[PDB]
């Protein structure tokens, strides 16, 4: 039921996750992911982490594995948590409206490197409501959609 | 000949039996490369009559030609060549230094996520090539899968497979209870069923699919035609708190070879395009809308946010706990499954009395001694 | 293989409290003894058959199923014993499998050797200074005094190098050289001694508890070891190219470990009856009567055992011969010549007069269907062996008229070539006269024998 | 010598007698052939392997335990040999587990390793005592984990329960330990009774059976042993099976000798 659209979705999204293109995502490597987007756990921590969701893996996370996780297993509250916690991430400011320009503080730390006017487009393509600004609102119902 | 058998392949060791049929190691004297041998006695010791021996033998003869239909293929054995005696007729192939799947799924009971993907990933690439000569198994199990040092599947014992002809629908009941699709039991309590076709591969294998992730099989109970009507009427659970835990990418792939109807069942060629067989290719462009690429980092956000908050909500091991639920939480059901499968292991075989959900009580007593 | 003993240490188990165990030394030593002597003239090439020894292959291949069991251990209460280096290399050689023989010297490399040579077996305190040399046996408490300070004998050393010579290891023969050439105590006129052991001193028992095989040892016990002294300078002749292993080898004993091929086991199958050759007849089993094969008379297994009673008999000395011992298919596979008339005695599994487990015809053929895979597997003589097998009225059917289906099925499995995992050549037992280990019974030759001077005649 | 002990042994009924050393060459076949099915049991005890082939072919063909001790004289040398391969490979023809129990703690088999897994056990405790039989933890600086007069003193405790079904209990008992001292960081550092394990795991498995809807007539007692019969015949794993309970049962237990625990490695 993931449609070939999510099913890239997820592969872009583990691209990201790896900037080797090792065909895997290190402990190492989701961290420097975690601490671009300012989330700096234990090297330990990480490795638990990797080992939650693989358990053999030697702690390289693999996309087919990647979706099993991004599929939605997630629990209403335990997705409601997550979801509200990726909009935090995004907003630094936490003002709690998504600046274009603070999409490009994700990308930038997503070391991606993308249109200033893309970026407006993004959130253009995707904002009504917000001119300017994804409300939290738009970014739940977006991630369903 | 016999002669003939000996000037190439010497038998060491005996490796495993059957009801009739004996599997040997042997080395080849040209070529010193292990190799293994199936000895099926065709007299039977006796017990075969003459119409037994005749029938053992043009099973045999048929036998021969599937494994001669299918060659050079990564995941089924290679007859390396056949010989035939009035009393015994021989079967060289691949040496396979591991057991079959039963004895493997009984080391480890529950198969872990990433194993059984590519297990079956041969397995449906294998059922793919079967359906594609249209050649159907109707003989599925682990045990008719052997696997090597690397883990790669080798599906043995097309004992009971039968080249459809095209458009063509068999009614004869080949198979040990539990791996039986649906219309199986049907075409035998009914002769209006005109009978099943190359789709009875799929149910068998999504069978494996719950075998493999849970140690048991998704339709088990201890009289023989109370499996038959779970099976045909189809009533399977992913029950808690055993089967929690796994992706939801598993589920939904499960209920698609288990459907009981088979024109809706979930073909080879299809059931390897479910999101779980997806590979991470590196070299894909992979071009996206300005919406695609907002999802794209939003969802890389979203991963990272993820794995930080399953990890954090898994509960450390603690007295309590085990106290009031054991099997509950994984680390501790696993090994107790684990501990299950090295005391009582020996108590796990092949057909019905021995399957391996014996070894485990997911129902109060009262709802099973409830009839 | 049969009989528990002291062993090599004296001492018999791991206690060292006056009970026999069955070391696999002493199963090993005798295997290779009975081989050594087997058809040997004592008397050299100037002798004769008076003076060969005869030795039956079924006590030879009994220790064989003991050592592949026992080893890579030594008994049921030693793990390893660094004695088995006596019995896998030199000079038993003794293990045919190769592997095994791997397996149990590097097992012997682990838990036994150090640095000062290599303990006799674990848990052994011989002259550990944990010990009270005044008591003969050891209290069951004090074998875990002896754990990590054992003393440790440089002998299993030169074990290590004569394997070395024999196998063909240079590197082999040379880590060991070095490492018992600083063990080797120097005296009178700076000739090399060889310690018997080398002891823990009792301030630094401690020490070697918790860090273990490397505190400083003093040689103690025999100076020198006159028993490893001697593989020591016969190690150093074989090392130096004074002496090749066939000449301290002659009996080819270090060729044990090479690859034997499976033997064709030829089966005559044979008829007590001739109403019982029209049965097999009838179903298209091709043999001969017992009268049709005299000359060659056939006897039960039983009469080969008492026959084998009168080898070595000598009333001046008090020795009676062989005791009664049953016979297995590797002794009564064999034609035994006696008084020239060719003899094939029937296998001891269908003697029905013994038990009643020849008088069920579904364990004859389970019994022969072992008994062809122990022959195919285990046969060491010239020629192939020959297992006459008479088909008697107790395995036809009830109704007296049929053959039972059980043998049916075996009779004819033999002729088309394999049954239990055996190259069976089915035949007459005249025709495996020339291609059957015909071995010449001497004794024989001018009780049981007016038994048999009547049967001749 | 060997002969007159089995005689000697035969307490004067011939038919044991012989079946004793009629079995024991079939050990000795099938130990040539098929090593594989005595790697669970380290003692070879003929004498109640008739009786253990006995309640077998009682249960078939069901009949009263004298018509099995005359049954079992009957059967062909092929049938004995194959019963008792019956018996020793696993394979099957009171309760499916009830007759899978009465047949491993009967013949006393025990996982591979599990006289060595003891020795792990006894290092972090002070004894293991069952029906009040001390193993001391003195036992693991005696004899090596390996060596077989330890699995002596193992299955001589294992012994003072005389009910065959009940040893297994503890078998598997004493592997939740084992399991759980791995997880434990800590030791108990006293006495743990294998014993009582199964029995509050008996009750333990009486309380949620009630709650779940099980009748005092289910829940039935073993007269000997105070066990249920269903909890003899559940399955090891499972939500609701044996060794789920005696993996609840045995944190109970170490509850009151141990005040404070810490699980680690999960
Ligand atoms: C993590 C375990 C939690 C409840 C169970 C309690 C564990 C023990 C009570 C002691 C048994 C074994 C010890 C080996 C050292």
């Amino acid at each position: 039921q993931l449609t070939e659209e999510q099913i890239a979705e997820f592969k872009e999204a583990f691209s990201l996750f790896d900037k080797d293109g090792d065909g895997t995502i290190t402990t190492k490597e989701l961290g420097t992911v975690m601490r671009s987007l300012g989330q700096n756990p234990t090297e330990a921590e990480l490795q638990d982490m990797i080992n939650e969701v693989d358990a053999d893996g030697n702690g390289t996370i693999d996309f087919p594995e990647f979706l099993t996780m991004m599929a939605r297993k997630m629990k209403d509250t335990d997705s409601e948590e997550e979801i509200r916690e990726a909009f935090r991430v995004f907003d630094k400011d936490g003002n709690g409206y998504i600046s274009a320009a603070e999409l490009r503080h994700v990308m930038t730390n997503l070391g991606e490197k993308l249109t200033d006017e893309e970026v407006d487009e993004m959130i253009r393509e995707a904002d009504i409501d917000g001119d300017g600004q994804v409300n939290y609102e738009e970014f739940v119902q977006m991630m369903t959609a | 000949s016999a002669q003939d058998f000996y000037e190439n392949y010497e038998p060491k060791e005996i490796l495993g039996r059957g009801v009739s049929s004996v599997v040997r190691r042997c080395i080849h004297k040209p070529t010193s490369q292990e190799y293994a041998v199936k000895v099926i006695d065709v007299t039977g010791g006796g017990s075969f009559s003459p119409e037994e021996v005749r029938e053992l033998r043009e099973a045999t003869l048929k036998e021969v030609d599937i494994l001669r239909k299918v060659s050079g293929h990564p995941n089924i054995i290679q007859l390396k060549d056949t010989y035939e005696t009035n009393t015994f007729f021989f079967l060289v192939f691949d040496l396979m230094k591991r057991g079959e799947l039963f004895d493997y799924l009984t080391e480890k009971v529950t198969l872990s996520e990433k194993e059984t993907r590519k297990i079956m990933r041969a397995l449906l690439e294998v059922i793919c090539t079967l359906h594609k000569l249209n050649i159907v198994h109707r003989d599925l199990k682990p045990e008719n899968i052997l696997l090597d040092d690397n883990m790669n599947i080798k599906l043995t014992d097309f004992g009971f497979s039968c080249q459809l002809e095209p458009g063509e629908r068999l009614r004869e009941v080949c198979g040990t209870p539990s791996y039986l699709a649906p219309e199986i039991i049907e075409c035998s309590m009914n002769e209006d069923h005109p009978g099943y076709g190359k789709e009875v591969d799929m149910w068998s294998t999504g069978v494996i699919m719950y075998t493999l992730l849970a140690g048991s099989p998704p339709f088990w109970h201890r009289k023989q035609m109370l499996m038959l009507r779970m099976i045909m009427s189809g009533n399977y659970q992913f029950g808690s708190p055993e089967w929690d835990d796994y992706s939801d990418t598993v589920k939904d792939l499960v209920s698609r070879f288990l459907v009981v109807q088979p024109q809706n069942r979930y073909t080879a060629e299809e059931a390897l395009a479910h999101p779980f067989f997806q590979q991470y290719l590196v070299e894909e462009v992979r071009h996206f809308s300005p919406r695609g690429k907002f999802k794209v980092i939003a969802l890389t956000v979203l991963a990272s946010v993820r794995i930080y908050y399953q990890y954090r909500r898994v509960k450390p091991v603690t007295r309590e706990i085990v106290i009031r639920d054991p099997y509950a939480l994984r680390p501790l059901r696993r090994l107790i499954d684990a501990y299950a499968f090295r005391i009582y292991g020996h108590w796990v075989k092949k057909g019905q009395q021995q399957n391996r959900a014996a070894l485990f009580e997911n129902t109060p007593k009262a709802v099973l001694l409830s009839l | 293989y049969k009989t528990a003993d002291f062993g090599i240490w004296e001492r018999g188990d791991k206690t060292n409290q006056g009970i026999s165990e069955l070391n696999a030394s002493s199963v090993g030593m005798a295997k290779a003894a009975l081989e050594a002597l087997d058809e040997l003239d004592l008397f050299g090439v100037k002798g004769g058959p008076q003076s060969v020894i005869h030795v039956l292959a079924d006590e030879v291949q009994h220790c064989q199923s003991i050592l592949n069991s026992l080893l890579p251990r030594a008994s049921t209460s030693k793990e390893v014993d660094a004695s088995l280096l006596s019995v896998v290399s030199f000079p038993a050689f003794a293990v045919e499998d190769s592997q095994l023989v791997e397996l149990t010297k590097q097992e012997i490399i682990t838990k036994l050797q150090g640095r000062y040579g290599c303990c006799r077996f674990l848990r052994d305190g011989y002259k550990t200074p944990k010990e009270d040399p005044n008591r003969l046996y050891y209290e069951p408490a004090e074998l875990k005094l002896f754990e990590n300070i054992e003393c440790e004998w440089p002998l299993f050393w030169t074990y290590f190098i004569l394997d070395g010579v024999f196998s063909g290891n240079a590197e082999q023969v040379q880590e060991y050289k070095e490492a018992l050439e600083a063990v080797l105590i120097k005296g009178k006129n700076g000739v090399p001694l060889l310690p018997e052991l080398y002891s823990v001193p009792p301030d630094r028992v401690d020490e070697e508890y918790q860090n273990p095989h490397t505190v400083d040892r003093v040689p103690m016990g025999k100076l020198p070891h006159m028993w490893g002294q001697s593989l020591y300078i016969l190690g150093s002749l074989m090392a130096e190219g004074f002496l090749a292993p066939g000449e301290i080898d002659p009996l080819n004993r270090r060729f044990s470990t090479v690859p034997k091929p499976d033997v064709v086991v030829q089966v005559s199958i044979l008829a007590e009856t001739e109403e019982i050759k029209t049965i097999l007849k009838d179903k298209g089993i091709y043999v001969e009567t017992i009268a049709e094969v005299y000359p060659i008379r056939v006897q039960p297994a039983r009469i080969l055992s008492h026959i084998y009673s009168s080898l070595g008999c000598n009333n001046r000395m008090k020795l009676s011969g062989r005791p009664y011992r049953h016979m297995g298919v590797l002794g009564t596979s064999k034609l035994y010549d006696i008084r020239k008339t060719i003899f094939t005695f029937t296998p001891q599994f269908i003697d029905q007069q013994q038990f009643y487990l020849a008088l069920d015809n579904k364990m004859i053929v389970e019994m022969l269907r072992t008994d062809l895979s122990y022959l195919c597997s285990r046969w060491r003589m010239t020629g192939q062996p020959t297992i006459t097998f008479p088909i008697s009225h107790s395995m036809l059917d009830e109704d007296g008229t049929s053959l039972n289906s059980s043998i049916l099925a075996a009779l004819r499995k033999m002729q088309d070539g394999y049954f239990g995992g055996a190259r069976v050549q089915t035949g007459k037992l005249s025709e495996f006269l020339t291609t059957s280990c015909c071995t010449h019974l001497s004794f024989m030759d001018p009780e049981v024998a007016r038994y048999l001077d009547h049967l001749l005649a | 010598a060997l002969t007159q002990l089995i005689d000697e042994a035969s307490e004067g009924d011939m038919s044991i007698s012989i079946l004793t050393q009629e079995i024991m060459v079939y050990l000795a076949m099938y130990m040539r052939t098929q090593p594989g099915l005595f790697a669970e049991m380290f003692r070879l005890r003929i004498g109640l392997i008739i009786q253990v082939m006995a309640t077998e072919l009682a249960h078939s063909l069901r009949c009263s335990a004298e018509e099995a001790t005359e049954g079992l004289m009957n059967l062909s040398p092929s049938a004995m040999k194959n019963l008792l391969h019956h018996i020793l490979s696993g394979k099957e023809f009171q309760g499916q587990w009830q007759r899978r129990r009465r047949l491993d703690g009967a013949l006393n088999r025990v996982p591979v390793g599990f006289y060595q897994k003891v020795w792990k056990v006894l290092q972090k405790c002070h004894g293991l005592s069952v029906e009040g039989f001390v193993l001391p933890s003195s036992t693991t600086r005696e004899m090596t984990p390996g060596e077989i007069k330890f699995s002596v003193h193992v299955e001589s405790v294992l012994n003072r329960v005389p009910q065959p079904e009940y040893r297994q209990l503890l078998v598997e008992a004493i592997l939740v330990l084992t399991m759980l001292a791995d997880i434990e960081i800590h030791s108990i550092g006293s006495i743990i009774a294998v014993e009582k394990i199964v029995h509050i795991a008996n009750d333990l498995f009486l309380q949620e059976q009630k709650t779940l809807g099980a009748d005092d007539t289910m829940l039935a007692k073993d007269p000997a042993s105070g066990i249920c019969t269903l909890l003899y015949d559940s399955a090891p794993s499972g939500r609701f099976g044996t060794m789920t309970y005696l993996s609840k049962a045995a944190a109970t237990y170490v509850q009151e000798f141990l005040p404070h625990s810490i699980c680690a490695m999960q």
